[PDB]
């Protein structure tokens, strides 16, 4: 893969979605799909708290660090 | 087919709205458009001396 | 492969194209492919207001998702022939 | 699981949905691979079924596999 | 060695979960089954429109298909 | 199945819906495993809000192909 | 030649890439694949500085190249 998801496991990752939203979220799980697994999750499409959530890799738009 | 459209100046439709002056030098079968020399069609104006336009854009292509 | 069949079969024919963002162009087809693209020799008129903004554009290349309609006459189009060939497939 | 649940409710009172947010019941008669519907007997509805009928097809009615977005059942 | 999404579902099975769409639409129910394509099957589910509307509630199982699936929360 | 199914109306009147509030009927001459149709003897039913009120618009083609893309509901009236 | 092979070539280059949405995002680009995810460092987005990012394919509306595309690359 392009990009390797071991530095950027257990860190906040900050995830983009299609149809307007964005998920910040501490990166616990991934695979080669880039689906992800995030835990401690917080959607802001103001604010939406989550506890474990499971993202998807065929709507992911962008994907950063923080 | 976009292999007598090389090397060629041509004017380009998206889907959002927005028209494009430009000189085509590259295509692919997914319809990705390398350009050189890119301008806007009612605007004229300046964007950059190169660059690339994803086939999911394009509406229109036309030859001139 | 049916229905890119029957495009080839329109091998020249002049036709009109509505598009997606509101533009309709008449014109002679010429190549046809796989996607259902459509290249149209000399462009004219159909509407004024949705016919966009070309004038020395002689050659197009139309991007088959875009396309909404290809209208046809009912003295331009194969029908049961169509047909047939859906029955033959799954 | 999902080929399971399809096999099952074959000949069915079925509810639905597709992206714009007509609700569709009716008779399911078949269903394949990528979720292109045939209903029959169908009536739609704008969300819910509880809301004004819009209009009524006694034939087989043909729901396409983009526009679906899921099928439950009463 | 990392946790996939695909167990992580599985694990989820036969326990109350809440499936956001890409669209502002979410629907919370029971967890029964699942495939590669995220074809999720949901039983008793109850369809919400946020920003919040109780749409409709179903009384059966619900094949919610995996095009529009954004996020899943298990709780 | 499905598409085995739509083979009975073909070569016979059908009420077909697409994107975009545009309602066509015609007769179905044609389809395929990604559901393209063309219709003969059809007419074009556009549903358009415009200026805060309803207006149909209607474009008379004796016939017409339709892309997949665009096709929601086929029926018969 | 092709987009895809002038963008492998360009490894290591600026160019502001663009998106459906509305964002403008400037960065340098790292590592590129067959259905054209980017990769880029030195990353900084406008209506946000970061180290890394990772952009989608389809989600691109195009990439404003450098002018210096063909000398570095071909």
């Amino acid at each position: 893969a392009i990009l390797d998801l071991a530095k950027y496991k257990d860190s906040k990752i900050r995830v983009k979605l299609m149809g307007g939203k964005l998920v910040i979220g501490v990166l616990k799980g991934y695979d080669q799909l880039m689906n992800l697994v995030l835990d401690d999750t917080v959607e802001y499409m103001n604010a939406r708290k989550l506890g474990l959530t499971v993202i998807r890799g065929t709507i992911l738009v962008s994907l950063s660090s923080a | 087919t976009l292999k007598d459209y090389l090397n060629k100046r041509v004017v380009i439709i998206k889907v959002d709205g927005e028209c494009l002056i430009a000189s085509l030098n590259g295509f692919d079968k997914n319809t990705n458009l390398f350009i050189t020399n890119v301008f806007n069609r009612i605007s004229k104006e300046f964007i950059c001396k190169a660059q690339l336009l994803r086939g999911s854009e394009i509406a229109l292509v036309g030859l001139i | 492969m049916l229905f890119f069949s029957f495009f080839k079969t329109l091998v020249d024919q002049e036709v009109v194209v509505e598009l997606k963002n509101d533009i309709e162009i008449k014109g002679t087809l010429q190549s046809v492919d796989q996607f259902l693209n459509l290249k149209l020799d000399n462009i004219s008129c159909t509407d004024e207001k949705k016919y966009p903004h070309l004038g020395s554009v002689r050659n197009i290349f139309i991007r088959g998702s875009t396309v909404r309609y290809v209208y046809l006459n009912k003295n331009m189009v194969d029908t049961n022939l169509l047909q047939d060939a859906t029955r033959r497939e799954v | 699981v999902t080929t399971e649940f399809l096999s099952d409710i074959i000949g069915k009172t079925v509810n639905v949905k597709l992206a714009s947010g007509l609700l569709y019941s009716g008779r399911l008669e078949s269903i394949d691979g990528f979720m292109n519907v045939a209903l029959s007997s169908a009536t739609e509805h704008y969300e819910s079924n509880n809301n004004k009928l819009l209009n009524k097809f006694n034939s087989d009615v043909f729901l396409r596999g983009t526009q679906v977005m899921y099928i439950s059942e009463q | 060695p990392e946790i996939l999404p695909l167990e992580v579902i599985d694990k989820t099975i036969n326990q109350k979960v809440l499936i956001v769409l890409q669209s502002n639409r979410e629907f919370e129910g029971t967890l029964v089954g699942f495939d590669d394509f995220v074809n999720v099957i949901l039983e008793d589910a109850v369809e919400w429109l946020i920003d919040n509307e109780k749409v409709m509630q179903h009384h059966g199982r619900m094949l919610l298909s995996g095009n529009n699936i954004a996020i899943l929360v298990p709780g | 199945t499905p598409l085995d199914l739509l083979k009975l109306n073909l070569d016979e009147r059908v009420y077909i819906k697409l994107r975009g509030a545009r309602t066509l009927v015609g007769t179905l001459q044609a389809f395929d495993s990604h559901c393209n149709i063309v219709l003969s003897d059809a007419v074009e039913t556009i549903y358009q809000l415009n200026n805060e009120e309803l207006s149909e618009s209607e474009r008379r083609c004796e016939m017409v192909f339709i892309r997949g893309d665009t096709v929601t509901l086929i029926s018969t009236p | 030649m092709l987009p895809l092979y002038l963008l492998t070539n360009a490894k290591g280059q600026q160019m502001q890439i663009e998106l459906k949405n509305g964002e403008i995002i400037q960065g340098i680009l790292t590592n590129v694949d067959n259905w054209m995810n980017l990769t880029l460092s030195n990353v900084t987005e406008y209506s946000v500085k970061l180290n890394e990012i990772y952009i989608r394919g389809t989600f691109i509306k195009f990439i404003k190249l450098q002018d210096n595309i063909i000398d570095k690359v071909k």
